[PDB]
């Protein structure tokens, strides 16, 4: 069974940038090599094919070379919409083997993120548990970190993120930190913070809101 | 209009069987190889078989081979994956994808649909408005979120008035703890927007045929 054995995984580029990834084939595949791009929540889309031929309606950023072994993808010009990842596979003997893909993320400029801290929903405490919400919007680079304070006190078990593929439209991430108490222990304690230390500014941004408001 | 749809995706036990199928239309089903591939939770494509127009020749992958049956029905222009044996190894996203005409090339994928294998149970979310804090905001616009929590399986789809407020929205990947994933969306819009005028997140469970929709209003007695 063939191994597509694709490099780079991971890819950071900016706009204007010329890339070019590298599919090896554990043997011969002749010519037949396709590549594929698959944006976030979207299916596949076939670019090139035969490893050199543009599909229908490819744009001429998207070329393809190789044979034998060796094949490359390029994209000569790298747009924002290029964002996504990009896998080969082999079509000469079945099984059809993918590559592992290449995740490409987009360089652009370092940006803060707006935070917004949420008490627990109105709906939420009669159950006996109570999420305490803060959303990190539209920040850059990807890597960030936040501080739960109750009533001066960091608080790390509870603690749950979750960040968003970057966006196609403004290539920012977004994150959400969920901090997860009982009703009972988020009425015994009054102030409640999140903070953001992101490496735009020496100075955290910190959200904050008492129970009793 | 070159179109895939996938169904019979959702949640089965493990050594348990699940059948997929992928209508196609928009082009002749008869005249193309057909072939199904699938997408594990943070993993690659993995291709899982092909079969060409007649039904004469079809190929697995080696380990998919003795548990996976992939067969078509030219009459009903749709194409079937018949999933046995199936472990943890076969959650993921499944794709019917059209071979293009003269090369062994995906021409054509669906939009996927989604199979989990678990012991756990089914379990809906409940869902909850985040409105923010108690001061009335200053500023020219306002966040609003929408918590998940506490559903099994994956998928939720998640909309805001009922999909005509798109711009401004993130929503979060879903995380799993203890058999029970958490998810949450915000929305910003212009606070001459809200609350003003009424902002509504509507979430839906398939697989527990769950349709919940929360307004948002402003925090405080009414
Ligand atoms: C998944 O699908 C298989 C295959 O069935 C065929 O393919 C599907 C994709 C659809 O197009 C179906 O409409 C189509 O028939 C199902 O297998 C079928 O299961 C039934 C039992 O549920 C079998 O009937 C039995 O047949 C034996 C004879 O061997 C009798 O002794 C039994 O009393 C009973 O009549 C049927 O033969 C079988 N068909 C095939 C081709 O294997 C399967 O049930 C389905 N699985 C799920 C989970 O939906």
């Amino acid at each position: 069974s063939i191994v597509m054995t694709q490099t780079p995984k991971f890819l950071l580029v900016s706009a204007g940038d010329r890339i070019t990834i590298t599919c090896k084939a554990s043997q011969s595949v002749r010519n037949d090599v396709a590549w594929y791009q698959q944006k976030p929540g979207q299916s596949p889309k076939l670019l090139i094919y035969f490893a050199s031929n543009r599909y229908t309606g490819v744009p001429d950023r998207f070329t393809g070379s190789g044979s034998g072994t060796d094949f490359t993808f390029t994209i000569s010009t790298v747009q924002a919409e290029d964002l996504a990842v990009y896998f080969c596979q082999q079509g000469y003997t079945s099984p059809r083997t993918f590559g592992g893909g290449t995740k490409l993320e987009i360089k652009r400029a370092d940006a803060a993120p707006t935070v917004s801290i949420f008490p627990p929903s109105s709906e939420q405490l009669t159950s006996g548990g109570a999420s305490v919400v803060c959303f990190l919007n539209n920040f850059y680079p990807k890597d960030i970190n936040v501080k739960w304070k109750i009533d001066g006190s960091e608080r790390q078990n509870g603690v749950l993120n979750s960040w968003t593929d970057q966006d196609s439209k403004d290539s920012t991430y977004s994150m959400s930190s969920t901090l997860t108490l009982t009703k009972d222990e988020y009425e015994r304690h009054n102030s409640y913070t999140c903070e953001a230390t992101h490496k735009t500014s020496t100075s955290p941004i910190v959200k904050s809101f008492n129970r009793n408001e | 209009n070159v179109n895939l749809l996938e169904s019979g995706g959702g949640l089965v036990q493990p050594g348990g069987s699940l059948n997929l199928s992928c209508a196609a239309s928009g082009f002749d089903f008869s005249r193309y190889w057909m072939s199904w591939a699938r997408q594990a939770p943070g993993k690659g494509q993995e291709w899982i078989g092909e079969i060409n127009p007649g039904s004469s020749t079809i190929k697995y992958t080696p380990s998919l081979k003795d548990k996976f049956i992939i067969s078509r029905d030219n009459a009903k222009n749709t194409l079937y994956l018949q999933m046995s044996k199936v472990s943890s190894e076969d959650t993921a996203l499944y794709y019917c994808a059209r071979y293009g005409s003269y090369v062994y090339a995906m021409d054509y994928w669906g939009p996927g649909t989604s199979v989990t294998v678990s012991s756990a149970k089914t379990t809906a979310p409940s869902v909850y408005p985040l409105a923010p804090v108690c001061g009335a905001t200053t500023g020219s616009s306002v966040t609003l979120g929408c918590l998940v929590k506490g559903y099994f399986p994956e998928p939720v789809t998640l909309t805001w008035n009922s999909g005509s407020l798109s711009s401004g929205v993130h929503t979060f990947p879903a995380v799993l703890q203890s058999d029970l994933y958490t998810l949450s969306s915000s929305v910003t819009v212009t606070s001459s927007t809200w609350p003003s005028q009424s902002i509504t997140c509507n979430v839906a469970h398939p697989a527990s045929s769950t349709k919940v929709d929360k307004k948002i209003e402003p925090r405080g007695p009414t």
